[PDB]
């Protein structure tokens, strides 16, 4: 089983 | 353990391999690379539909008979590209590469997937008639020689008026022009002007909002995209990827949350949970090189530039 699910994209994280 | 049959079809060219029941997206995929003789594969992944009808590409990562593929004969493959350059011209190194791109996009402009004004159409077929016939020459190449060739989308056939030898007249008054030019810029030049058309490199996927009104949500090279169900050329609201900080998902639903917390959040809801996913995982895909195409080339990629330079330069 698997139903959620996000990317974080501007974020200060990644740059 | 018997074998699965797979069949997995280039642009131009159809390969037959044999997977099991516990071989890899990313082993089926290394291996068509290999077998074909691409590089730059990045761009790439082998295209499928599921056994309730949706078109999707396969993941690598989980196992080939690990995922819906429909259950025929030969699981059936295309080895299509995935992931669309932010300019044609300096990201699409190799011959090859730069190829499989043209005959793609060709194929889904000759498909009306990607839609293309007639006037545009007619240019694009007479570089493509340059790359495969050379320079046009009287002698040999005399009225209607393009009678038997697909050229035009068939929105600009059926939706017009002039016969089909007009229409050969007019491609062929182009071709004349784009005279001393080798198939490799022909096929280039092709890909530029496609790469600016409303449509070229969008994925676009059946989604409502929450009153329940039909919409497209498109994820290309730059980020998302809310369309109008009548309008999939121009975005009613589009999501650049600097102006999301966070794109997630719960069964049907999806938001995207807006970098701007003065801003409110844009949420559209999905058919199936498999759209979610796959909205999410393409998201994903287009970001990851939309950075590192902001970043220094990789020494692989600069030698394959470098390498690239001298197989068109000259001699004495």
């Amino acid at each position: 089983k698997r139903r959620t699910g996000a990317l974080t994209l501007s974020g200060g994280g990644k740059r | 353990p018997k074998p699965i049959n797979v069949r997995v079809t280039t642009m131009d060219a159809e390969l037959e391999f044999a997977i099991q029941p516990n071989t890899t997206g990313k082993q089926l995929f290394d291996q068509v690379v290999k077998t074909v003789g691409l590089r730059e594969v990045w761009f790439f992944g082998l295209q499928y539909v599921d056994s309730k009808g949706y078109s999707t590409w396969l993941k690598l990562n989980k196992k080939v008979t690990q995922q819906d593929v429909k259950k025929e004969n030969p699981l059936q493959f295309k080895f299509r590209a995935k992931f669309f350059p932010e300019d044609v011209s300096e990201e699409l190194i190799q011959e090859i590469t730069q190829r499989l791109f043209f005959l793609q996009v060709k194929e889904a402009i000759l498909n009306d997937e990607i839609y293309c004004p007639p006037e545009t159409a007619v240019l694009l077929a007479s570089y493509a008639v340059q790359a495969k016939y050379g320079d046009y020459n009287k002698e040999i190449h005399k009225p209607g020689y393009l009678a038997n060739d697909r050229l035009l989308p068939q929105r600009v056939l059926e939706q017009h008026k002039l016969t089909k030898e007009q229409w050969e007249e007019r491609i062929q008054n182009w071709h004349e022009e784009h005279r001393g030019m080798l198939r490799e810029d022909s096929m280039m030049e092709y890909l530029k002007i496609a790469q600016d058309l409303e449509m070229y490199g969008v994925n676009y996927f059946e989604i409502k909002n929450k009153k329940g009104t039909e919409l497209w949500l498109g994820v290309d090279a730059l980020g998302l995209n809310i369309y109008e169900h009548d309008d999939k050329l121009t975005p009613k609201i589009g999501f650049p990827w600097s102006e999301i900080r966070n794109i997630s998902f719960n069964d049907k639903k999806f938001v995207i949350k807006p970098i701007d917390k003065k801003a409110p959040d844009f949420v559209f809801y999905a058919p199936r949970l498999r759209i979610n996913k796959r909205i999410l995982a393409l998201c994903m895909g287009n970001h990851e090189l939309y950075m590192r195409r902001r970043k220094p080339d990789t020494i692989e990629v600069q030698q394959m530039k470098a390498q690239a330079r001298v197989d068109s330069s000259g001699r004495i």
